[PDB]
């Protein structure tokens, strides 16, 4: 079994650093050229550079040669990028990848990636509110409620629904990224209208970031 | 740099249907193309190299074709685990360059969507914002409008939508609009509607609450 395991990244500062790891298994890895790779939000992947095996040849992106150092250590089967003076037009997913040098710099094998997001905010959990069930929901027919989860920074929020138990009828939308530069995002569920008056419906919400969780009740308002 | 031009972003298509997706070089590169498979919240796998060779493990129902600038993979008979996107690449010179990738999803039949509105929360409300959500729940194609009428009139610049990936058991697609106002605005109405139109519904579906009631 192939493996890169990725680690590193988070949220920085404009003018920042971050170091990205990348560490290979079930390969030799010292006869390896790799590789980064990022994809922008709302944007096609983009090549950052490669390096071979013993280190003698790194080649760069050329717009991008200013921000990034590739390196890599063999004894440790892990490969590094070194981000310096980063932008926010660096908010990417990383990726490390293997180069099938036996006929050209495609890319065999992909670690999991890695988010990077730069900004001058501070982290910031989010407020959560209840998408209480219509009153009106059709007499013996299906009801809708949610929780909505308000300004959060930085990405991700994961939700579930009475912790884990409740999964059919669920769709937990794509964050969306607010004028305010705070993102939000709307968790739904469809359930029974006969079941409002027994079942009582939770949300599970975490914002890992600023080790925020927060178990919302969703009620049926009077 | 070289810009390699995937010509539909999105295609539908059936099980047991051949697809092709074609990718455009904006110079020659030979046959130094690859293509890959992504799929969401997983990273790509790589299919094809040399434009028609597969990496091994790869089924022989995918075969990639072409020399210079003009590219095309093709899947034949195309299986439900086939459902992903797909994008190609160029590595025949600096900077290697990726096309920004074709999205398959299945045919099914209309299905109109079933339309909920959300007031803002009371506890919202201290914070001096209010949110009004709008879901559309379950419908397909994907094409949907949703617009937001507050005392009927047509709001514009304050909503924001999200939508799913396609459900991979009824292959239906589900859609949120959150309206954002102040509180203070919010109190100064009396009608919030959200209205729908869909290939499904032969007149527009309207959902509205009166503030307070």
């Amino acid at each position: 079994q192939v493996q890169l395991q990725q680690s590193g990244g988070g949220l920085v500062q404009p003018g920042g650093s971050l170091k990205l790891s990348c560490a290979a298994s079930g390969i030799d890895f010292s006869r390896y050229w790799m590789s980064w790779v990022r994809r922008a939000p709302g944007k096609g992947l983009e090549w950052i550079g490669e390096i071979n095996p013993d280190s003698s040849t790194i080649n760069y992106a050329p717009s991008l040669k200013d921000k990034f150092i590739i390196s890599r250590d063999n004894a440790k089967n892990t490969l590094y990028l070194q981000m310096s003076k980063v932008r926010s037009e660096d908010t990417a997913l990383y990726y490390c990848a293997s180069l099938y040098y036996d006929y050209g710099d495609a890319m065999d094998y992909w670690g999991q990636g890695t988010s990077v997001t730069v900004s001058s905010a501070s982290t910031k959990g989010p407020s959560v509110f209840p998408l209480a069930p219509s009153s009106k929901s059709t007499s013996g027919g299906t009801a809708a409620l949610g929780c909505l989860v308000k300004d959060y920074f930085p990405e991700p929020v994961t939700v579930s629904w009475n912790s884990g138990a409740l999964t059919s009828g669920v769709h937990t939308f794509p964050a969306v990224l607010q004028s305010s530069g705070l993102y939000s995002l709307s968790s739904v569920v469809t359930v029974p209208s006969s079941s409002l008056g027994t079942q009582t419906y939770i949300c599970n919400v975490n914002h890992k970031p600023s080790n925020t969780k927060v178990d919302k009740r969703v009620e049926p308002k009077s | 740099d070289i810009v390699m031009t995937q010509s539909q972003r999105f295609m539908t298509t059936s099980v047991g249907d051949r697809v092709s997706v074609t990718c455009k070089a904006s110079q020659s590169v030979d046959s130094n193309v690859a293509w890959y498979q992504q799929k969401p919240r997983q990273s790509p796998k790589a299919l094809i190299f040399s434009a028609s060779l597969r990496f091994s493990g790869v089924p022989a129902r995918f075969t990639g074709s072409g020399s210079g600038t003009d590219f095309t993979l093709t899947i034949s008979n195309l299986q439900s685990e086939d459902l992903a996107e797909y994008f190609c690449q160029q590595y025949n010179n600096y900077p290697l360059t990726f096309g920004a990738g074709t999205k398959l999803e299945l045919k099914r039949t209309v299905a109109a969507p079933s339309v909920f509105i959300f007031p803002p929360s009371d506890e919202q409300l201290k914070s001096g914002t209010a949110s009004v959500v709008c879901l559309l729940n379950n419908f397909y194609p994907r094409e949907a409008k949703v617009q937001w009428k507050v005392d009927n009139a047509l709001q514009s610049g304050n909503s924001q939508e999200s939508v799913t990936e396609q459900d991979s058991k009824d292959s239906t697609y589900s859609l949120s609009s959150t309206l954002t106002l102040s509180k203070a605005d919010y109190e100064k109405h009396k009608v919030y509607a959200c209205e729908v139109t869909h290939q499904g519904l032969s007149s527009p579906v309207t959902k509205s609450f009166n503030r307070g009631e």
